[PDB]
RNA sequence: UGAGCCUUGAUGUGUAGGAUAGGUGGGAGGCUUUGAAGUGUGGACGCCAGUCUGCAUGGAGCCGACCUUGAAAUACCACC
RNA sequence: CGCGGGGUGGAGCAGCCCGGUAGCUCGUCGGGCUCAUAACCCGAAGGUCGUCGGUUCAAAUCCGGCCCCCGCAACCA
């Protein structure tokens, strides 16, 4: 299956396929299906790629895929040009929220590096 | 063990001794024993071994009798296994064909080659035995 | 008793593949109650696998040009 | 000059013949065991093999070129 987004959702439970789509969370998946009205408890028969036509227009109201990524990039480049502490952690690959660097900061710094 | 076809082939060819082209090609023409036309298979061993890299030979030859353009490349055991043409071709013409291949082989020989260039020259058909050429 | 070397059989296990695909060429015919795969069976390479091999049974079928696969039937002829 | 041998992790040594993608020993660094140290144990890193070509599906491996070292033999402008 395909959606308005560039990435293609898998053929399976409709809610799960949307969670996988970038930019759309499980809760946002439920938001647009509430507007679309397509539930999984309806007749499974008569299901086609034509049906997601309503999905194409309603998802477009939410920034997703490349649009969100562009937003993330502009937010981080601004941080770098600002000279703020928040930007500096981004540059050095260090925690950006105030978590301890002494220990338990592996996700930010990366694999262990010998002295 | 050996079948009647194979024992009569080895009865027709006594490969333990060498033969001259006139006799060898007569044996080859009498060795022509199959439902389908066979092709001459060359069996020439070179004293030079392509085991030395620089001694490798690549060559080509156009035959007026035809098989008419043939190519050849030496293997690792330094042996030549080409085809001069079909068996029904006349013996004298086949003898000229192999002779031209041999003259091109002398041109192909490198200087680095040490010892006899052509250690032995032999002929065989699809199912025929190897007859030495002199 | 060592080496050269003649001859006979035996012996090759990187692997998708069926498998125990060493190098090349001719190469869809070899083979065949005078016994096809295979069996009993005795050993071999033994890597324990593919084959071969004293005799008998089986009563005619085997290798396939299908796939796989640098590379093909490795059916058929020689050397290393 | 001829013939033979050698160069592979910091170092040393295999693997080479018979090509199947490269190990060990010692050292290094981190951890463990112990009151502590050694020994020992575990994990990690390190060269794709003196170099350069050829061959091949594929090269430390096979064949050449070159460099250095060594052994023996050879050398009457």
């Amino acid at each position: 299956a395909r959606i308005a987004g560039i990435n293609i959702p898998d053929h399976k439970h409709a809610v799960i396929a949307l969670t996988s789509i970038y930019g759309v969370g499980k809760t946002r998946s439920k938001a647009i299906l509430a507007a679309a009205g397509i539930a999984e408890d309806v007749k499974i028969s008569e299901l086609s790629e034509g049906q997601i036509d309503t999905l194409r227009d309603e998802v477009a109201k939410f920034v997703v895929e490349g649009d969100l990524r562009r937003e993330i990039s502009m937010s981080i480049k601004r941080l770098m040009d600002l000279g703020c502490y928040r930007g500096l952690r981004h540059r050095r690959g260090l925690p950006v929220r105030g978590q301890r660097t002494k220990t338990n900061a592996r996700t930010r710094k990366g694999p262990r590096k010998p002295i | 063990k050996l079948t009647k076809r194979m024992r009569v082939i080895r009865e027709k060819v006594d490969a333990t001794k060498q033969y001259d082209i006139n006799e060898a090609i007569a044996l080859l023409k009498e060795l022509a024993t199959a439902k389908f036309v066979e092709s001459v298979d060359v069996a020439v061993n070179l004293g030079i071994d392509a085991r030395k890299s620089d001694q490798n030979v690549r060559g080509a030859t156009v035959l007026p009798h035809g098989t008419g353009q043939v190519r050849y490349r030496n293997d690792k055991n330094g042996i030549i296994h080409t085809t001069i043409g079909k068996v029904d071709f006349d013996a004298d013409k086949l003898k000229e064909n192999l002779e031209a291949l041999l003259v091109a082989l002398k041109k192909a020989k490198p200087t680095q080659a040490k010892g006899v260039y052509i250690k032995k020259v032999s002929i065989s058909t699809t199912m025929g035995a190897g007859v030495a050429v002199d």
